[PDB]
RNA sequence: CGCGGCCCGAGGCGGCGGGGGCGACGGGCGGAACUUAAGCAUAUCAGUACGCCCCGGAGGAGAAACCAACCGGGAUUCCCCGUAGCGGCGAGCGACGCGGGAGGAGCCCGCCCCGAAGGCGCGCUGUGGGGCGCACCGCCGCGAGGGGGCCCGAGGGCCCCGCCCGAGAGGGUGCAAGCCCCGUACGGCGGGCGGCGAGUAGCGCUGCUUGAGCGUGCAGCGCGAAGGGAGGCGCGGCCCUUCCAAGGCUAAAUACGCCCCGGGACCGAUAGCGGACCAAGUAGCGCGAGCGAACGGUGAAAAGGACGCCCUGCGGCCGCUCAAAAGACCUGAACCCGGCCGGCCGCCGGCCCGCCGGCCCCGUCUCGAAACACGGACCGAGGAGCCACGCGCCGCGGCGAGCCCGAGGGAGCCCCCGCGGCGGAGCGAGCGCGAGACGCCCCGGGCCCGCCAUGCCCCUGCGGGCG
RNA sequence: CCGCAGAGGCCCCGGGGGCGAAGGCGGCGCGCAGGCCCCGCCGGACCGGCCUCUGGUGCAGAUCUCGGCAGCAGUAGCCGC
């Protein structure tokens, strides 16, 4: 239950909030769970999707895996290498088919010095986190 | 709303009816118009509220206590109390802050089947009101009555749980919906306080018992 | 030429046809923006003390 | 209005602490005939008193009381009751010079309401 | 014929101010009529609409030339509570004090003393200093926990077994998701003496205004002062009770649109704002002041239509994508209509089904409608006794000679505390006086209180008692 | 008493639903009636029986409002220069 009275629940002002919202909240929206190997070896559960990285989609009527080759941020849905539309004729250009962010799960990201330091930066935040409960 | 644009009737003699009209020729004003005001248009000089004396707001939330203790209406409001030891309901549970152990009491006590009555029956609700930020709706579970105690963390997050302190008892949950008979849980505390919860109200006397 | 603008309030229609807002405000716009969140208020304290 | 005047209270009252909201006030008796065997509070204690204690105006305003020089005593029982009023009020009050540490002033309970009903 | 000072004026230069805008709240002026009175002229609507002028975050008001009549209070403002009176004495209109709360705060100038001690190019036509004697917002962040099988175009579906909880508010995701994603719960940082206001107060006459009634407040003209003002009926006289006008400043408790944030037993595309639609005060109309619409929805994904065959081209067929054409698009009713297939005149009743019998067109005003009385071509959607306050009576609940969520205060929408008021005694224009004798209930008699008139007795006497 | 929209409750392992909700079309049954129920086809995501509460709550008419549309009718008409 929210206490928080700042922070609104009503419906419509929900949605609002979703289809207009600006750069970096939709980046931030459009996150994958991360394997448990990846879980492992970085102390985190979740990872905003990017370009250049590979997943394995784990739901729906095209399952596969494959390298992430295009975001579309005005729809929440990217492109995959592989995941097509059917084609008319075996001549022309694959049509992707795009999916949503939540039902993959990255097997191995693109690494970059920013990435580095972001992922740093979480991992020092929970840290104190862990620190003030428990144990 | 209605009274914004610039109409008058034609008179008589045009083929028309004699309602007001716009300028190119539109019907306005009337109720009966596309576009018009309200016959008795709603405000807000309505009364809202209602008056009730103390003396039978008092009587009220008494019976609906004495109605929580008799088991037989107990069962007949909506209620899983075949495990349960008896009525009233009192437990020694000293302070608890994780739902665990709430939930480890709820099942030595015997009334496990009313929490998860209530757990199973969370559903979408029909007509119109899903949209009005009514989208959900669950079944009451039990009611926990407290004083100088911590279980409010404990129990907050249990789904048809509510919370009450011994002194500042709410009568919309003693009766959901009108109906009396509602299945109680008393820290050892607010049993014994409520013992003289009572005599702190100035010159009340409880009504008399009757056949 | 009247130095004055002709407003009448027997019609609320015109009044709001042509008034503040129904343009770009510019200038309203930067110095309520500068007061709310900035250092408008800062600047007229030191100013004055 | 309810919520917003009691967190006004609130703060007011922190501003000053440990000195009270109120200010001690004298006991007066209501005007006609209806109301008269019965007391109410008053606006100011008049000089009258205030020799009756030997304080002045600025000293009484300075630890905390009304004062009110356009009233006028109609009889020597108000002067009187109002002379007691004054003798306890000063017999339960305590001041602090700017000499004592910090700790002893937290240990100050802050009173609430009318000072002396 | 000239030139120095003061006084009264003129032109220029420098530095600082002003002007205009804002559908609310605030202050000051000017100022209607419709309407009600079952007509209408005083009255009412209304000290309203509207016009003009002027500030602010509030404004205005404000430290008694006040109430009162008490075993008194004590600047202003705001909340709760309630009848004196005005009135073609008609219709109507209408305050304040006492009492309970929120809030609480006091002061100066002139006059008098000193006299340039001053803000020093000013100013003695007065700068500067003083009373003289006795005694809550913003910013930053982390944020847990699910698998197996079946079947679907896709499950958030069905069956089985689990985990997290200070988080089971919500939103998204190919179908009902605490555990797929974002969020939600749990943090940190910054902020005795001297002296009291003149074309004034008041009065006469006139106009407006008020509940203010032989004057509530204001104003014009004439007259015009020394101790003065007030005490809800005038004039003259004598007292008592209270205050000191004709100069000035002041926080709080209170009101409120645009704009921003939160919520809702509200509307759901002819509704809701005129305005849900990449372009609304827009397109369009008027010389002008102005007036002012209509228009929401493919699908999970544009995957938005392969190939082939006819065709002088226009186009057509066959098929393709998709779960589906859902093909410029959700669903797709009524009225009206085309093809094929069956029948022959409306309704009611009987029947082996076209025979027999019965039947004027509804709604409305009206003594009276089928009427040559009015409205109605047809279909869809919309469309008219609700709400506030006051009064009378009835039913029910709680308490009962009592009863009572006033405003407000306690950090608990629902808990605790919380004054008036109404009831308890009436009658009388008023000074005032003031009820027991009977009774299941009801009716009626009989007595008692007040008002009016009388007889007798007597104290404290136009007073008391008895009748 | 029947029906409409919404609020607070119940609906024995927690009401019915892509194994197909609302709505549309046709046909039985039940009720004096207002109405209700079931079946078949269409459709493609919601729905409500009982108790208490609430109201902008039920249309044939108003020379009613807005929208659509018929007969008349392949009719009148397409005569100045
Ligand atoms: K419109
Ligand atoms: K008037
Ligand atoms: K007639
Ligand atoms: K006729
Ligand atoms: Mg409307
Ligand atoms: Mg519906
Ligand atoms: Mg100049
Ligand atoms: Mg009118
Ligand atoms: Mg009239
Ligand atoms: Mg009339
Ligand atoms: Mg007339
Ligand atoms: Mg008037
Ligand atoms: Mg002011
Ligand atoms: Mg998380
Ligand atoms: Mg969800
Ligand atoms: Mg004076
Ligand atoms: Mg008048
Ligand atoms: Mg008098
Ligand atoms: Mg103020
Ligand atoms: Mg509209
Ligand atoms: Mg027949
Ligand atoms: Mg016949
Ligand atoms: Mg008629
Ligand atoms: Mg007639
Ligand atoms: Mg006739
Ligand atoms: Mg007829
Ligand atoms: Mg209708
Ligand atoms: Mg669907
Ligand atoms: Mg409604
Ligand atoms: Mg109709
Ligand atoms: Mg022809
Ligand atoms: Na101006
Ligand atoms: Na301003
Ligand atoms: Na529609
Ligand atoms: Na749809
Ligand atoms: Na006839
Ligand atoms: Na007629
Ligand atoms: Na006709
Ligand atoms: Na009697
Ligand atoms: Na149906
Ligand atoms: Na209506």
């Amino acid at each position: 239950m929210k206490l928080n009275s700042a922070v609104t629940a009503s419906r419509r002002k929900c949605r609002k909030a979703y289809f207009t919202a600006n750069a970096e909240t939709r980046a931030k929206m459009m996150s994958s769970r991360l394997s448990k190997e990846l879980r492992a070896e970085h102390k985190i559960k979740t990872m905003p999707i990017r370009r250049g990285d590979i997943v394995e989609i784990f739901t729906g009527g095209h399952k596969g895996t494959g390298k992430v080759v295009e975001v579309r941020r005005r729809d929440y849905k990217i492109c995959v290498e592989g995941i097509n539309q059917k084609a008319r004729n075996p001549e022309a250009k694959p049509v992707p088919y795009p999916i949503h962010p939540s039902n993959c799960i990255i097997k191995e990201l693109y690494m970059n010095g920013s990435r580095y330091r972001a992922i740093k930066r979480r991992q020092e935040r929970n840290a104190e986190r862990l620190a003030r409960i428990g144990k | 709303a209605g009274v914004q644009c610039t109409a008058h009737s034609w008179g008589p003699g045009r083929a028309v009816a004699r309602l007001p009209r716009k300028h190119g020729g539109i019907g306005a004003y009337a109720n009966f118009a596309r576009g018009g005001h309200m016959a008795h248009p709603t405000t807000v000089i309505r009364r809202w509220c209602r008056k009730v004396n103390l003396n039978q707001r008092r009587y009220a939330v008494a019976s609906a206590l004495a109605a929580s203790a008799n088991a037989a209406l107990v069962e007949a409001r909506g209620h899983r109390i075949a495990d349960v030891p008896s009525i009233p309901l009192v437990v020694d549970t000293d302070n608890v802050t994780k739902t665990k152990d709430a939930l480890a009491i709820i099942k030595a006590v015997g009334v496990l089947r009313d929490v998860e009555r209530c757990k199973d029956s969370r559903h979408i609700r029909a007509g119109r009101g899903k949209m009005r930020n009514r989208r959900y709706i669950t079944r009451k579970g039990p009611l926990v009555i407290y004083n100088t105690e911590d279980v409010a963390r404990g129990f907050r997050n249990l789904p048809g749980v509510d919370l009450c302190h011994v002194s500042s008892i709410r009568l919309l949950e003693l009766a959901p919906g009108s109906h009396p008979g509602r299945l109680i849980l008393w820290t050892k505390s607010a049993f014994a306080s409520l013992d003289d919860v009572y005599a702190a109200k100035q010159n009340y006397t409880l009504p008399r018992s009757c056949i | 030429p009247s130095a004055k603008m002709r407003r009448y309030n027997w019609s609320y229609k015109s009044l709001r046809r042509r008034t503040q807002g129904t343009g770009s405000m510019s200038h309203m716009r930067k110095v309520y923006r500068a007061y709310n969140s900035g250092t408008l208020k800062a600047n007229a304290r030191k100013y004055l003390a | 209005r309810k919520i917003r005047r009691r967190q006004t209270r609130l703060q007011k009252a922190k501003a000053i602490f440990p000195c009270p909201l109120q200010k001690l006030r004298p006991s007066v008796t209501r005007c006609s005939q209806k109301f008269n065997l019965t007391q109410r509070i008053g606006r100011g204690f008049t000089l009258r008193e205030l020799q009756g204690v030997g304080l002045s105006a600025g000293k009484a305003r300075q630890i905390g009381i009304a004062v009110d020089p356009r009233r006028k005593n109609k009889s020597e029982e108000s002067v009187a009751r109002n002379v007691a009023r004054l003798k306890e009020y000063l017999s339960k009050v305590t001041i602090f010079s700017k000499q004592a540490k910090p700790e002893e002033i937290q240990q100050a309970i802050q009173h609430q309401g009318v000072v002396m009903p």
